Parts: C-alpha cells; structure tokens; sequence
C-alpha cells in the first residue's frame, strides 16, 4: 500500500512517491485521485482504465512532453483536470476527446502559445478556464469561443500582451447571454487603439500592474471605451514596479465606461487629496480602498452617491470627515495610521464596523457622533480607549453591539446602556471594568446574548444586576475573579440554558442559587478549586440539567467531607470526563479519580 | 429634621437638609431650576465659613432610588493660583458669588435620586460642612 | 468644662460656645486660644490677664465694637492676632500697646478705612500684614512704615483703591534691604500715572482681575515702568466678569519692566496664537500657564529663553511642538483636549512630567522622541495608551520611571528595559500587563525599588524572573491573580527586606523558598486563603524576620492539618494582630481565633 | 541533518535547517546581509509549493538563548486582493520573486537566537514547511 489512504474506498493521494505509472492496486470505484510531483514521461490512449467512475484529476509538475490522442477517452464524470507545471511541447489534437461533464480545466505554466491550436473546441459544460503565466502574444479570442457556452472566468494573466486591436473581439459580439470574469494583469501592455471595447459587456475586470508610467495609463484608459463592467478592479502589486506618479489627471477619461463597483488595491505614491480625483467615479454604488495610504487629505467631505463603502488597511493622518447623504453600509477596518475619532454625518447608515483601528473615543456613542438614526449594528472591537459620557441618546433601534478587548472607561457611573430597549447581542469581554454599581444592566429588557469574560467585581462578590433580563438564554461570566454569589441572584432568568461559570476561584459547590432554572442545560465549573460545600444540602439540579463540567479543579479526598464525595458520585449521569476529575491535597492519594477511589473511614 | 426647598422645574423637585451636628445655615440658588434633562444656569451662593475654605473638596455620596453609586471627589480648588476667587476666603469672611454651569447628554430613570455632600478643607483637612440633598424626578 | 479640651493643658478650643466673658476656668499656662464665634460687645482694658503665657489668639466674628486702649497688656509671647469679622467703628489709639513678639496680624472684613489712622507704628517683628476685603480709597504708604521692618507680606485686595499718584511710595525709598511681596486683585482701577514705581523694588506681585477692559489694562501696564519685579502674576478669576479680548497688542509694553519669572492665571478668551503674544516675556527663566484655553495655535516653535516651563489644566487642539534650546524642568499635568503625543527638541532637559493628561504614545520611549540625551525623571502615569516599540535607547541616564495606571502594550516580546542600567526606581502597576517572558527584567542591575501590583502572570505561576536584580530590596507582587511559585524564585535576592504577596490566591504556605533571604524583615500574605501546606517541613523562618501578617485568610480548624495549627501557635513573636486570625470551614467552629482553640483528637 | 548558510554580515551569522519529516528544497537570498542593528534590503525566493499559497501566513517561535517568547502569528497575505502577487500561486506553479524589508530601533544582547517558522496555508489550512533558523550575536 504506497499510496496512502485518505477517505475509505473513496479518496486516494499519494504524492512524490517516485512512480512511473498510474497504480493498478488502487480501488475500482474511487473519486479524486491526487496523484502528482510523479515522473510520466508521456501519457498514452486508454490511460486511466481501470478508474470508470472519478471526478477529480490532479497532475502537477508530473512532467509530461507528449499527451496523444485518446486518452482520458473512458473517463466521464470528470469535472477537473490541474495540468500545472507540466511542459507541453505537442499536445495531440483530440485529446480531451471523451469529457463529457467537464468544468474546470487548468492549465498554468504549460507553455501555451496561442489559442486557436488548443484543442478544447468540441468542450461544453466548461465553467472555468485558467491559463496564466503562459506565453501568450495576442489577445484574439478564436472562433470556437461561440461554440463555447457557459463560460463564465477566463483568467489569463502574467502573459506576453502587448496590444489589443479592434478585431479582436469580433466574436463575442453574438453573444445574447454571456457572463465572463475577465483578468489581464502583469501583462505589459502599451496600445490599445480605440473602439476595440464597444457593444461588449464584462461582469468583472481586473488591470493591475500592467501600466509602466502616467501617460501610457492614460492612453490606455482613453482606449476602453463603452466598456460598461459590472465591476473594475486597478490598483498595483507591492511585490513590483510601480507608478511614480498619480495626480488628479490619472484615472480621467474613466467617465466614458459604464461602472457599477470600483475598487483600487494597493498605490504605493501618497495620494493628497480625494477629490478632483475620484471625480467621475461618482453613481459608483460601491467603493473601495485596500493599502492605499492618503494621509495628507484635507477635504473628505463631498456628496457622493455610494451605497457601499469600505477602507482596510489604508493609512491616515486624521479621521476622515464623511459627508454622504446615501451610504448605507461602512466598513472601516485594520486601519493604521490617526488614532482619535470625529463626528460624521451619514443620514442613512444602517451598518458600521470600526474594528481593530486602535483609535480613542471621548464621549463615545450619541445619534450627534454618526449623525445617523437608524442604524442596526454597531462593531468597536479590539480599539483603543472608549469613554462613556453618555448612554446611547438617539440610537434606540440598535441590535447588535461588540465591545470586545477594547477600554472602557466610566462604566459605573450611571446606566450606560438605558436606552437600548432593542438589543439582542451585547459583548463586553476583556474591557478592563469594575462592575460597582447595581443596575448597570438597566434597560435591556430583549437582551439574549450576554458575554463578559475577564471583568472583576467589587469585592469579588456577585450581586443582583440580571434583574428584568428575563429573556436571556446564555450568560458567560469566566474568568471574572469571583469568590462568592448571593443567593438569590440568577432569579428571573427562566430562559438561560448555558451558565458559564469557569476558571473562577470558588471554594464550595451551592446548588441552592440555581434552584429554578428550568431550561439550564450546561453548568461549567472547570478551572475553580472546589473542594467541599457550605453543608449536606446539596439537592437534586433542576431536572433540566444535561451536562456539568467540574473536570480540572482541586479535591480533597479524606475522611472529612466524604460525604461530598459520595454525593458527587451519586450522579454520573450528568459529569463530563470523569478522567479529569481527581485527589490532589492528600500527597499519598494523589493522581486518583475521585470516582473510582474506596476509602476507609 | 427641617425641610429646605430650592427650585422646581419641569422634572426636578430638589432640597436639601444638615447631615451632622453641625447646622451652620447658608443660602444656594439657582437659576432657573435645573433640568434634569440637560441645562444652563446661575448658581448663587452666600456662606459665612467656619474654616478657611483653601483647597476646599467634595466627597458625593449619590444613591438613585436605592442603588449605591460609587463615591465621588470633586476637587474645587487646588493648592495655588486657583480659577475661583473665593477660595482665598478666612474663618468669618463673607462669601457672596456666582458660578455658571451647563450640561446635557444623559438619560435619567424615574425615582427619588439622593446625594450627601461632604465639604473639606483646611490645613489639617477636617470638614466644613455636610448636606443632604434629594431630587425627585418625573419626565414630562 | 464647657470649653473643648483638645491637648491636655496646652490647646483649647470653644467655639459658638454662647459666652460673655473670657472664660476663667482655664489652666493658668495654655497656649493657642481659640475664642471665636462667641459674642463680647466690647473688650477692656487688661481683659487677657489669666493667660500671662499664650502663643496664638483668635477672635473672629466675636462681635467687637470697640478696643480700648490697654487690651493685650500683659501678654507677650502672643504672635498671632486673627480679628476677622469683627465690626470695629472706635479703635483707640495705643491699642496693641504690650506685644514684644508679634508676627501675624490679620484684619480682615473690619471696616478699615485708611492706614495712617491705625495704631501698628511702634509694632517690629511683624511680618504679615493683611488687610483685605477693606473700605480703602487711597494706596499712600504711611509714613511709619519706615520705622515698620521686617515687613514681607502686604495684602490689600477686595479694596476700592481706584487710582496711583507718584507721590505714593514716596517712602519705601529708604529702604536698602526690603522684601515685599504685595498683592492687589479685584481693585478697581482705572489710572496709574507714569513714573509712580521708579526704582522700586518688589519680590512679588499679584494682579489679578482689576481691569475692565483692553485699552484700560494696556494704559496701565505703560503706567508700570522700572519695576523690576521678581516674580509676576496675572489674570483674572473664573468668578467674576472677564476681559472680552486678548490679543497680540495686549501685554505690551511689558518690556519695561525687569521680570524673573512669570505666570498668566485662567484666560477666558480662546486665544489663537502664542507669538508677537508674550513677545518681550523672553529672558524670563520661568514661564507657567494655569487653565488658559490655547486650542487653536499652529505655531509653538520658537526660541524663547526659558529654563522652567509649566502649563497646568489648560485645553489645547494637538500637543504642542516645543523647541527650547535651553529649558531643563517641564512639566505638563493634568490637561484636557489633545489625546496624543508628538517628538519635542529639548537639548538640555533633565526632568519630565507628563502625569493625568490621558495622551496617547506609539513607539513610546527613544532619544528621537524627547531629543535630548541627560533625562533624569520621567512620569507617564495616568495616561492612556503606550505601545512599546524600542527599548529605552539613548536613554542610559535614567533613575526614576513611573508607568503606573496605564496602559501598557507589547511588553512581553523582547527586553523592554534592557538599556537602563542606571534605575533606581521602577512602578508598573495596575498596567494591563500579562508577564509571559523570562527576560523581561533583564537589565535593570541596579533597581532598588520595584511595584507591580495588578499584574496577572502566565498561568498563574511565578517563574524565575528576579535574576539580576541583587540591590532589590522593595519588592510588591499584590493582587497578581498567584496560585504557584516555583522552589527557585527569590534567589540571590539578598538585600530584599520588605516582600508584599498579600491578596492572592493561595493555598499551602511553604516556607522553603524564603529559605535564605537573610535581610528579609516584613512578609506580607494577608488576604489568600491558606488552609494548609505541602508538608509538616515549614522549618524556621531567616532569623531576620521580624514582622509575618497572615490575618484575614481562611482557616480550617478540624482534624486534620492540626499539626499545621500548632506549628503557627509555634511562633507568636511574629504574628501580627491575632484577632484576625481564625476559622472558618467547620460551621461549629466559626469567628473563633486560631491560636485559642484547644480541639481534641 | 544538514546545514544551510545563508549570508554573514559584521553581526550576525543566519543559517537554517529543516523542521519535519518534510524537506522540500527552497532558494532564500538577503542581499546585502542583515545587520540585527537597523537594517534594509532585498529578499530573493525561488520556490515550487506542494499546496495553495492562498491566505498563508506564519506561526514564529522565537527563543532568546533558552528563554522563550510567546508565539507569533504574521498574516502574510489576507482573502482578497492581496499586497503579493506570489499568493496566487498553485501547487507546482514556480514562485520567483523579490520582496524588501527595512528595520531599525532596537538593541540585543548576544547570544544564539533561534526561530522556528511554520508555514500554514490553503483550502482546509494545512503546513506548507517549517524551517529552523539560527542566528549568532556578537556586536562589533
Ligand atoms: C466557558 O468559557 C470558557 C472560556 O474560558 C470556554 O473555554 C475554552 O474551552 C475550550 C474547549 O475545551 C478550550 O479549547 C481547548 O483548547 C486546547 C488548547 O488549544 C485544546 O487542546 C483542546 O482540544 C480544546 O480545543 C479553550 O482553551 C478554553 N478557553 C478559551 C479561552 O477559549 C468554555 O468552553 C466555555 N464553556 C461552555 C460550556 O461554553
Ligand atoms: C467542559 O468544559 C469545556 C471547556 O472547558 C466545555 O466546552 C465545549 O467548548 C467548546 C469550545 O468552546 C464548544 O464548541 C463549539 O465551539 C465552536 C468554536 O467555533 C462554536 O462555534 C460552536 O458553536 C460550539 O460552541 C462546545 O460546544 C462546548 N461543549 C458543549 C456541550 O457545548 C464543555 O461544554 C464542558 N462540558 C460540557 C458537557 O458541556
Ligand atoms: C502590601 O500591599 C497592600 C496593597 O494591596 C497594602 O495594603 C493596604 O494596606 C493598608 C493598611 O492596612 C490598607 O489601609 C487600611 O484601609 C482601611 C480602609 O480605608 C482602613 O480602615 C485601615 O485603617 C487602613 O488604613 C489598604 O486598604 C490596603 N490596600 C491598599 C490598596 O492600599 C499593604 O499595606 C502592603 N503591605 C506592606 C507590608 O507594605
Ligand atoms: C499587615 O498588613 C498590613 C496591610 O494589610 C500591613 O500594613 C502596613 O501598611 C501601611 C499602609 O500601607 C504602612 O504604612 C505607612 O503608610 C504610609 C502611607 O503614606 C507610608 O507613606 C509610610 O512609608 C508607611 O509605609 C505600614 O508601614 C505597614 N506596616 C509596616 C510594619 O510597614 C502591615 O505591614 C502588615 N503587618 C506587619 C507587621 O507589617
Ligand atoms: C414642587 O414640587 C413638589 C413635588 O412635585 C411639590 O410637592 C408635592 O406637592 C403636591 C401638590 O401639593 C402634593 O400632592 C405632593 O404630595 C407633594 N409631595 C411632596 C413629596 O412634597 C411642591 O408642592 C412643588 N412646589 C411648588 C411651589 O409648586
Ligand atoms: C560566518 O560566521 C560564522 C560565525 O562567526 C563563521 O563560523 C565559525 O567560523 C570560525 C572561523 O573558521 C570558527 O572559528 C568557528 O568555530 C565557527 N563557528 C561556527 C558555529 O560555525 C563562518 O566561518 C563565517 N563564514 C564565512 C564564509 O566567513
Ligand atoms: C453570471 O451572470 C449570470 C447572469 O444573471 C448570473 O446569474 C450568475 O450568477 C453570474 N455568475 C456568477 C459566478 O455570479
Ligand atoms: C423577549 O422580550 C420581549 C420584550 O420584553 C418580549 O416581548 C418577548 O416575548 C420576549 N421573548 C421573545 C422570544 O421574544
Ligand atoms: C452679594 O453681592 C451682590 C453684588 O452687588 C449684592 O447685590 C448682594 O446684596 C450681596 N449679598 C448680600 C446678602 O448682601
Ligand atoms: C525675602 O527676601 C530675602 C532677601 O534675601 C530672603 O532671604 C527671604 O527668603 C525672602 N522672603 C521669603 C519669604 O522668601
Ligand atoms: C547596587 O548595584 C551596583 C551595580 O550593580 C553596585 O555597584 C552596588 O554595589 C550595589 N549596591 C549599592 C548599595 O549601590
Ligand atoms: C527569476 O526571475 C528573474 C527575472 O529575470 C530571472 O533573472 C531569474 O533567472 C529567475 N530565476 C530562475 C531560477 O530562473
């Protein structure tokens, strides 16, 4: 058995082993044999007999000159072929005879010349074709391309194009119904003569790095024309060359094209101001910036009509001042550069991210910071410092909220959260607070979710702050340094099910505080040290109870409290991994599971 | 105990009386009557201190309708060159002034909010005076 | 004894005590009288006579009218007279006639109306003179002043002095040696004739809120001409109506004048720019503004001579750039607006302080940030956000570092303090520190002083991270979450004298890691809950140990582990305050001290 | 196992191995050599992957002559639209490419400093290599 043996009966991948033959041994009724970095020399009629029934095919760098005619020929059901690395200087015509169902054909760094002599013309079915990083001198798609439905990405990038003409694309003209990905980027390209796009629709295309100054970028820009693509892609690679310059006469003439989403990836020159620039880019109803670092931008604020907006990874000097009367979603994430934040005004602003930025808040939340009134979710995460100075005025219609391992300040000092009478999903985890105050959950009278895992108490005792949370189905109170509850505290949560309780510093087991939980399903009290309780008291758990983790923490098996003992095993129907749990304090009994030790006494 | 009424407004009823032995009197106004719901006004004061009112401080013990909020110190005026004139004030000097004020931005609970204010000052730092106040407060 | 006793035979107090008379009841050698509050009408001739021996007197709001002439006679050694409150319409002359040593004389809010008319003329050793909140028209020195020496406060503000005449402080010229710091604020005023100070000489002057308007202050500081002031202050007072403009025209003329040091006490006008203002305020050697409002000034940098800057609680736009060839002492505490911090140039700078101000750092601590190279103390406390991005590099000269109530960022991926071998001094407390590098002392041979209370370790157990650090003899691991330390971690800590563990989380004491530490004096485990130890091997303690708190923590008193109570009953010379100490596991056995206990078995 | 040299410059001696049972060769080049003072360069790697170089990244376990520092995680390339245009690459497509780096600001103490680097990537996230990199320390 050299091949190893991934899935029973059905996958098969064996890799390196120095082979010189598709295998014999490997099952009659197999799918997806991996089988590649293996010397085959030539590929031969009939080839893969003894697989009838297979989907996907993989044959990388298994350095093949020659494939003749018939081969794959008993072979149906084959919906891949990954040809990459092999180089190919005679490919038989009819090959790729019998496919019958085929989808995705592969074929990066054969060396490709042209596309008229490739025999994929009788092909049907065939969603995706990726020939990149060939040797590829003209852009004329050949005729048979009319033959050839339902293709929908055509990638070829990383070739030889050095121009486009009018008559290519003379095809494609009769073409009613047609989707097509189209990506020509890292080809060194400096004419394109105009009226060659015309009549023609794309659904994507992507030109990056294929541009050697500002001048031929705006020859070329000038030669699309009528282009209309659902979506645009420009923008350069950091691993290469790239423009030395880009003022607000780059990127004109880009009005003539019929646009819908833009996106700019990666400039490496440090753009100065956003307008003037950008400036036929308006009606765009989603735009996009990823690496690009404007952190000399005065004015930021013009009425733009996008719908859609986002910003990842960009530098900034200061935090731009946004005024968009229609922009319904923000996505400003992993940002780097200014650490504070300004009001905006976005009148209809439903969604926003602000997530790992690092910048402060003062005052942080009020309809008069987003200048919006309905907006549904809110993302501060994994920021700098938020100061509370005033519970969320104006934003009463707000569901979702994180807070999550950012600072927070001033959060006992009145009811920060009084207005949000609609909330479903609060997390406050790892901010650094101190709970002192008795109705700091006052007001969320729909919350569900609540999470606030490492935020001590005062004096380490739990009081009574989930009153009115009457709807709250999990509650995550871990590794928040408490000692002691109140006996009466989770009172009126007759809908928890989960009650995170773990790595506390706990001492003794009461099972009188959750006397009346009739949906608790979990109970986890893990990483404590509980080794006795308050008295013999200890009851039967709401009936309700499934599961009770108390694995990892510190027993004493002695005389005293063996009754604690024997009442812990009086119920293995609800423990979780009795392996876990056992003695520590006595030296002689120790390593020992509780349940299975009989002591004297 | 003696009941002292200030103001009434829209929302507020506040008052006040002396928490300790100490019932030296004084006279508080403000104007107009605060709201409890963002406001703007003068606050007239006019004291007879029985200690040197130099780095003068106050300790807030607020409750809001039997909740304990945690204690708050309220730093008046601070060691030398103080923005307040009359902190320079002696034991037996009158004090007559009027300091302005302004806030807004926080929503308040119905109920019957209570608040000690504890006054301290002097070189060996003892208190000069210690009142309780009470707001009633009904929105609209 | 009506009157309060408050050190036996020597104060006595009584207050608003309803008296008529002075009390004779009273020891017959008291010092420091206080008599205030109490109604006397009127005051005779030889009224203190029971008190032949007294330092300090104090009659304020004692309702007085009149003062006869002999009151105070047989009373020296009397160097405070407090007068305040007291309506006085008939002074006699020769009043204040027995005081050989008086020093203090305040007479403040009686109805003064001028200072020729007032009996201190054969008065000497008096220093102190304040007479505020007066009805005083005219400031002419009497003539008596001259024989009056050793004069060095003059207080008259809150006074109707309305106008200066030359001819005023005609005396006060033959006066060689004189100290005199005067103060005239909320005067209104309205005319200083030129030449009035003329060779004058003062060592402080307070001018605060006494000019209504801008043409009038700037007349009146051209009134003031070869003053030749020590030290300058003015302002005005958030209390009362302020000036209505400020600009670069305003403060001029002050060229005239020779000034040493200078400060500007609460603006209320949003001045703009900080240049061609304060303009002949340079050659000043110390520069403070308190509670000014310079948010919106763009140009800081500029070279004035100052070796002393100070702004306190004032409100700025963005840190301001400072380039001060020559200015060793800043300090910048407790201001509000800005939250960040941009690289200063202080050549010659050897003490910072940057304490409460909530700023921001990136890449906090290099020679580029402050551009000096002699920094002798440093203050980061209070502040915001600081992300460590470089040891402290060319900063080798540096004895005292307080980081403490930050909120410290990346501390634990290389050797934050591995320059500073010159540090005495070190405090990390309650920063958000999570301790998971062995190495992150590493440098600091010469640290005496170390805080870190409030900082979790990496699972709760205490590696050996005190290596090096051999001069340590402070050390405070409190409210580190501690479960665990290993057998080898104060090792080669032989000075250490005072070791605080208290408020942990343990269990077992063992007293094998402090086994030789033989300058140890204090050890603190107060607030754990220690029931037990690993063994019966607690051997003594260094004999050093003089001190040993172990209350508060809970104890179990039954059967088992007996030997462990009598091994603490073993040692009562270092326990601490056995009252605290006692059980709390067995129910019976509750509130009970541990060393009282007798138990069977 | 055998050793693969690298570069040296005026302080540093970088050198690797290989980590598991995989040894797949690679060509790694730093020109000019890095000097663990502040440095900058360029990064020549040739290589063929056995996996998907799609949202790789690096797992860094670094070790300060016997004092380990907690585990970093570098992505170097994200989902979509990436910075790199090598992270499109396939198994057996050959990667050639140059990539530079700049660095200054902080000191070293001398000793032996080791790093382990595991590379993870594709579809289900599984290794693509791990390297074993050492680096001796002796300024000037
Ligand atoms: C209650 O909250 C705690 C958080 O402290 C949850 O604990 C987490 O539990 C998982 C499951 O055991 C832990 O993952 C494990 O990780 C180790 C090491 O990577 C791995 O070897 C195991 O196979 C397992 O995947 C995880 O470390 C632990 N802690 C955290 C911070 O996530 C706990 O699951 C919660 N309980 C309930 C019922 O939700
Ligand atoms: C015993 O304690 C362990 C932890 O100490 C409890 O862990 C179980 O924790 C895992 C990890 O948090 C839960 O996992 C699943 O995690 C994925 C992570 O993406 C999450 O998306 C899923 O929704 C799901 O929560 C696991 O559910 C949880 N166990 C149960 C039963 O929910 C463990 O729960 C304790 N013992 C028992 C019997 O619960
Ligand atoms: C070791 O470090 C702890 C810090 O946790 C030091 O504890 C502090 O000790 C003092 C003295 O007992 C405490 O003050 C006390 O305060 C109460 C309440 O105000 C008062 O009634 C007492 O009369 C006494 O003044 C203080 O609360 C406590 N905690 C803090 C945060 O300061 C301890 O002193 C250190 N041990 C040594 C030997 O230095
Ligand atoms: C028993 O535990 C208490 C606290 O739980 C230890 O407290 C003693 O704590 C006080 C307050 O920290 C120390 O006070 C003095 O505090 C002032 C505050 O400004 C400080 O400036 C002085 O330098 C001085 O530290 C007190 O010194 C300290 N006791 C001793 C003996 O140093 C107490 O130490 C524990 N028991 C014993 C016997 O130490
Ligand atoms: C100020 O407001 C308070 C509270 O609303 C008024 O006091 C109450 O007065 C009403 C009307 O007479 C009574 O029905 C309540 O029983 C009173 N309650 C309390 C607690 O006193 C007060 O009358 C108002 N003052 C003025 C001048 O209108
Ligand atoms: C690169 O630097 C290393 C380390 O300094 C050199 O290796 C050492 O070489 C010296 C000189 O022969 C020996 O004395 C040491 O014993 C060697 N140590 C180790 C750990 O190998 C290496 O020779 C240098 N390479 C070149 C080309 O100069
Ligand atoms: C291609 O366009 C058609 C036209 O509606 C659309 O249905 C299809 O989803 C598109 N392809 C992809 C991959 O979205
Ligand atoms: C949740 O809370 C709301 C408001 O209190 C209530 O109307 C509803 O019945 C609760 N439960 C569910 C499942 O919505
Ligand atoms: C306080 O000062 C104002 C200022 O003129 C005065 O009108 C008022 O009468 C003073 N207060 C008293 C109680 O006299
Ligand atoms: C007054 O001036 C003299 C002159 O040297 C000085 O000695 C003295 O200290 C000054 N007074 C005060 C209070 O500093
Ligand atoms: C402190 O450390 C320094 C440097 O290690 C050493 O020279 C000195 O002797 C130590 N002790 C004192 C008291 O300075
Ligand atoms: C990598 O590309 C460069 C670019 O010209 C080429 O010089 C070099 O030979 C290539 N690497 C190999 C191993 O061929």
């Amino acid at each position: 058995e050299p091949c190893v043996e991934v899935v029973p009966n059905i996958t098969y991948q064996c890799m390196e082993l120095n082979f010189y033959k598709i295998p014999d041994n490997l099952p009659f009724s197999t799918k997806n044999l991996d089988l590649s970095f293996n010397p085959l020399r030539h590929l031969g009629s009939y080839s893969f007999f003894s697989f009838p029934e297979l989907q996907v095919l993989d044959l990388s760098r298994c350095e093949i000159q020659t494939i003749e005619d018939g081969a794959y020929q008993s072979l149906s059901h084959l919906s891949t072929l990954i040809l990459t690395g092999n180089p190919i200087q005679s490919l038989a015509l009819g090959a790729f005879s019998g496919l019958s169902s085929l989808q995705k054909l592969v074929a990066v760094e054969t060396n490709l010349a042209s596309l008229e002599n490739f025999p994929i013309g009788h092909l049907k079915t065939l969603k995706e074709l990726n020939v990149a990083h060939n040797l590829i001198q003209s852009f004329k798609l050949p005729e048979y391309f009319s033959n050839l439905t339902n293709l929908e990405h055509l990638d070829l990038s990383s070739n030889k194009i050095q121009s486009i003409y009018c008559t290519d694309l003379r095809v494609l003209h009769q073409m009613p119904l047609l989707n097509l990905s189209l990506d020509l980027s890292l080809n060194p390209m400096n004419f394109i003569q105009p009226g060659a796009f015309k009549e023609i629709r794309l659904h994507k295309l992507t030109l990056r790095n294929n541009f050697d100054s500002l001048n031929v970028m705006k020859t070329c820009i000038q030669g699309l024309a009528g282009l209309e693509v659902h979506r645009l892609v420009l923008g350069e690679f950091r691993n290469e060359g790239n423009l030395e310059k880009f003022d607000k006469s780059a990127l004109e003439g880009l009005c003539n094209l019929t646009i819908e989403e833009f996106r700019l990836a990666y400039l490496d020159y440090y753009l100065d101001d956003i307008i003037d620039l950008f400036n036929c880019l308006t009606n765009v109803s989603s735009f996009s910036l990823v690496s690009v670092t404007i952190e000399r931008v005065k004015d930021f604020s013009y009425n733009f009509g996008w719908q859609h907006l986002e910003l990842v990874n960009c530098k900034f000097g200061q935090f731009p001042t946004l005024k968009l009367k229609s922009l319904k979603r923000l996505t400003f994430t992993s940002n780097k550069g200014g650490n504070a934040f300004s009001e905006v005004d976005l009148p209809s602003l439903e969604f926003l991210d602000l997530s790992r930025n690092g910048l402060s808040f003062k005052g942080c939340c009020s309809q008069s910071d987003f200048g919006t009134t309905s907006l549904k979710y809110l993302d501060l995460s994994f920021n700098g410092v938020i100061t509370m100075s005033s519970n969320f005025l104006g934003l009463e219609q707000l569901e979702h909220l994180d807070f999550q391992h950012s600072n927070l300040k001033q959060m006992s000092e009145f009811s920060v959260f009084l207005s949000l009478r609609n909330l479903i999903y609060l997390d406050i985890s790892h901010t650094h607070t101190r709970v002192a105050f008795n109705g700091i959950f006052n007001g969320l009278s729909s919350l569900e979710v609540l999470k606030m895992a490492g935020n001590s108490f005062q004096e380490n005792f739990l009081p009574d702050i989930f009153t009115e949370l009457r709807n709250l189905t999990f509650l995550d109170l871990s590794q928040c340094q408490l000692e002691q509850l109140s006996p009466t505290a989770f009172n009126s949560l007759s809908s928890l099910q989960v009650l995170n309780m773990s790595h506390n510093n706990f001492f003794s087991l009461d099972t009188f505080p959750y006397k009346c939980l009739n949906s608790l399903q979990v109970l986890d009290y893990s990483l404590n040290h509980i080794m006795t309780s308050k008295k013999q008291e200890l009851q039967h758990f709401p009936s309700s109870l499934a599961f009770l983790n108390l694995t990892q923490n510190d027993f004493a098996c002695t005389c005293e409290h063996q009754s604690f003992l024997q009442w812990i095993k009086d119920q293995r129907q609800l423990l979780v991994e009795v392996e876990r749990m056992e003695c520590a304090t006595p030296s002689d009994k120790q390593g020992m599971p509780v349940l299975s030790l009989n002591i004297t006494c | 105990q003696k009941q002292y009424w200030v103001c009434n407004s829209s929302d507020a009823s506040i008052s006040y009386t002396y928490c300790d032995k100490m019932q030296y009197p004084i006279s508080i106004n403000v104007n107009p009557c605060i709201e409890l719901k963002g406001s703007k006004g003068l606050l007239h004061i006019f004291y007879i201190p029985r200690r040197d009112l130099k780095q003068l401080y106050f300790n807030l013990y607020i409750t809001v309708n039997t909740m304990n909020l945690p204690k708050r110190k309220e730093v008046i005026c601070r060691g030398s060159d103080d923005d307040y004139s009359f902190c320079r004030a002696l034991k037996g000097e009158t004090v007559n002034t009027t300091i302005s004020f302004s806030f807004k931005g926080i929503k308040f609970s119905k109920g019957k909010y209570k608040c000690v204010v504890e006054a301290i000052s002097g070189s060996p730092e003892e208190m000069l005076f210690c009142l309780e106040f009470v707001i009633l407060h009904q929105p609209n």
